[PDB]
DNA sequence: TGGAGAATCCCGGTGCCGAGGCCGCTCAATTGGTCGTAGACAGCTCTAGCACCGCTTAAACGCACGTACGCGCTGTCCCCCGCGTTTTAACCGCCAAGGGGATTACTCCCTAGTCTCCAGGCCCGTGTCAGATATA
DNA sequence: TATATCTGACACGGCCTGGAGACTAGGGAGTAATCCCCTTGGCGGTTAAAACGCGGGGGACAGCGCGTACGTGCGTTTAAGCGGTGCTAGAGCTGTCTACGACCAATTGAGCGGCCTCGGCACCGGGATTCTCCA
């Protein structure tokens, strides 16, 4: 049959999730895992729809930038994998 | 009386004078604000709007769209170092990311 | 009760914010602290939200708790009001 | 009801690129814009204002938090803009 | 007369630390943190105060500051001693 | 008019409440400021300044000196977490940094 | 002219010491020297702005403690 | 009786990690700070406090950014910190 | 080096809904005048910052030796990518309760403003103790 | 780690200005009531995506050789650094006046809510163009 080589797959899912700009966690799950963290907090909490998309754009975009810098140490290391040593320097490097 | 001539057109501004005179009054940031103030702030809000706006209007016209999109503003944005550093903290929602792929990785 | 739906933040989703960030091989240890990374910063965000959402003395958190919440940290956030 | 720069940006777009219009997301983008740069500039020359014992946001307060704020170029066409417009003001 | 905090953390310092002295450069360096920690709640308070439209800044405006600015246990300690200090001011 | 009590003591406080007031008052930061709000923040940095002040002295002693430096202060605030990062973007002159050695260095 | 020489390879060997570095190349007081060039220039630019700004030709210490304090770099022990 | 190649290191590391004294001349420092300043305004006075604020960010700045390239150093499996590590160190910190 | 399954780019028809133009009006910007006060400007002191010379001495600079270490090459095995099948939970639509956000009246307590009074914090002077130096 | 000495920063001890006491006034916010957007719980189809599994290939990782480039010690240079003096810019304080901005009131048109409309663009389908893998 017809197989693609490692990594051309890859790239071309690479070159897609830049073109575009679709939230890709899923919405619903996203939604129970912020009012499962919220109930931890104050019980019987309400949230709007939008608090929730904002909660999920400002999340998407910290993980991949997140993944940028694990991406730049993962290359640092003379390595084209992340690992998770790689996400500990980064959030080590910025302070958190 | 005379007639009334607002404040943004003898300034020579499309942005409001006088709105960002009430919010600079309103928003305690001092006991007094003076005339030119405004009229300054006004300007370089209009300044930094015609900037962002202008290339986004190009980044939409590079992607033959009559219409500017988040999309767009993130092109704008980021393509440009000024603009970058101006807004380095801030995200732009359903703008995306910039199309980077390291050189390591490409065959 | 809701427990334990931090499993619906799925592999492939750390997959393709991998690949937005230009990711091309992820080691299988990635996930679990991915999502504990995603934990950390949504505990962050929405400890803040809730506290301006029970100064208010409301029961809904509005989008503008969650715009302050994350212009207070750093990290503002455009299109949902300012 | 709501306040907001729901036609002055679309007034620069329209002298800026006069064949092109905005979505309403990218609007509120812009609005958001101009409010934190509003903010950023103000509490700049409030911060400024305190510092040396003053009472009064003048334009030279304004000035020097643009020129703090915004990046080189981007600061000295703004300040460029800004005394043509004191300049317009006062003159007319 | 520039004013100081220098006293207050002598009092403080020989209140819990009775047979310990200080510096001139750990009083700068202590007065830099009071009035840092200061501008920090008050500008909080402020925001705090602006977003729910207010025009007075209370006790619960300063109690939600120390909540969100503080670390958990420093952020406990702190609202009960301004509570337990707020209820000796009012039943006195 | 009858014996003068200051507000500070009427709270049990060693920090200025009628400072902290004045201070409030001039820095703008509302149109009003209530009764309890100088009480309470003069409180708070008075709880702050003891948790600074304790593990500054402890770190004195544990150096053998009497007085404290801003050493002293430095190991007080990084030592503990809750210090550190509330004061994670704050330089301490002459404060040093804390003796860390990773163990790959080590022979 | 030329003053970026004075910030010399033991210094900068010093500061690597005090970062915990056990051992340096050769190419590192290059970037060290830019690197604190940057720096400076930021901090020294915004402190020049608020000097401007009150009508003095002296860089007092507190116009360096407000550039620090612009950039999230807080400095304790100098007026602050 | 040459000692082994990092133990002087070591002994460096130590020493002026228990020390809070500048690690930088203060003469060279002071040229340096006229000399940028001087492409800014011209004809500036300079208090001594604000040249020793400086040189205290400064040398606080070095500090962090170098405990930063170290941490890069031993995840790229090496001792020696080398441009690379500091220009990594610089572009995730925002820089 | 050249051919085939698959992805990619380009072009024409279709429907839709969301921006965009227009109108009523109301509310906030505009104009006019008054007054107090923040700040512009001149004068003067005296603080402190620049400039410079000597010296002596710690720090830097150049050179040489050599060994730890960076870096490239090779092998291996294992772990993650690619893709087919299944199942499972997301998504959309419509749907009702019903809790709570948002608005309005009022009414009252809380806080700004003011005069007076006094006592706490502050500048200056003095002396005395806590580290640094010194040595084995 | 233990025994003597020195010195310079530091803790303690009259005036003035700002904090407290008492009163007054007015307006901001708390409380009550109500009205409706909008938030959640749920049924049901469906179909897209998550999950599981299997082969295999390429890359993380470990070992080893080697060549070189920083570490270290030593001798020589040089200019930081401390003391001391001098002098002149200018930081900062005070007094005086004047322009300028808050404030109040009457007017008016600019912008916002609401509503109707039409074309920009997403979607579907077909045709031409790479494109990447393998013999």
């Amino acid at each position: 049959p017809h197989r693609y080589r490692p990594g051309t797959v890859a790239l071309r899912e690479i070159r897609r999730y830049q073109k575009s700009t679709e939230l890709l966690i899923r919405k619903l799950p996203f939604q129970r895992l912020v009012r499962e963290i919220a109930q931890d907090f104050k019980t019987d909490l309400r949230f709007q729809s939008s608090a929730v998309m904002a909660l999920q754009e400002a999340s998407e975009a910290y993980l991949v930038g997140l993944f940028e810098d694990t991406n730049l140490c993962a290359i640092h290391a003379k390595r084209v994998t992340i690992m998770p040593k790689d996400i500990q320097l980064a959030r080590r490097i910025r302070g958190e | 009386r005379a007639k009334a001539k607002t404040r943004s057109s003898r300034a020579g501004l499309q942005f409001p004078v006088g709105r960002v005179h009430r919010l600079l009054r309103k928003g305690n940031y001092a006991e007094r604000v003076g005339a030119g103030a405004p009229v300054y702030l006004a300007a370089v809000l209009e300044y930094l709007t015609a900037e962002i706006l202008e290339l986004a209007g190009n980044a939409a016209r590079d992607n033959k769209k009559t219409r500017i999109i988040p999309r767009h503003l993130q092109l704008a944005v980021r393509n440009d170092e000024e603009l970058n550093k101006l807004l380095g903290r801030v995200t732009i929602a359903q703008g995306g990311v910039l199309p980077n792929i390291q050189s390591v990785l490409l065959p | 009760v809701l427990r334990d739906n931090i499993q619906g933040i799925t592999k492939p989703a750390i997959r393709r914010l991998a690949r937005r960030g230009g990711v091309k091989r992820i080691s299988g240890l990635i996930y679990e602290e991915t999502r504990g990374v995603l934990k950390v910063f949504l505990e962050n965000v929405i400890r803040d939200a809730v506290t301006y959402t029970e100064h208010a003395k409301r029961k809904t958190v509005t989008a503008m708790d969650v715009v302050y919440a994350l212009k207070r940290q750093g990290r503002t956030l455009y299109g949902f009001g300012g | 009801r709501k306040e907001s720069y729901a036609i002055y940006v679309y007034k620069v777009l329209k002298q800026v690129h006069p064949d092109t219009g905005i979505s309403s997301k990218a609007m509120s983008i812009m609005n958001s814009f101009v409010n934190d740069v509003f903010e950023r500039i103000a509490g700049e020359a409030s911060r400024l204002a305190h510092y040396n014992k003053r009472s009064t946001i003048t334009s030279r307060e304004i000035q020097t938090a643009v020129r703090l704020l915004l990046p080189g170029e981007l600061a000295k066409h703004a300040v460029s803009e800004g005394t043509k417009a004191v300049t317009k003001y006062t003159s007319a």
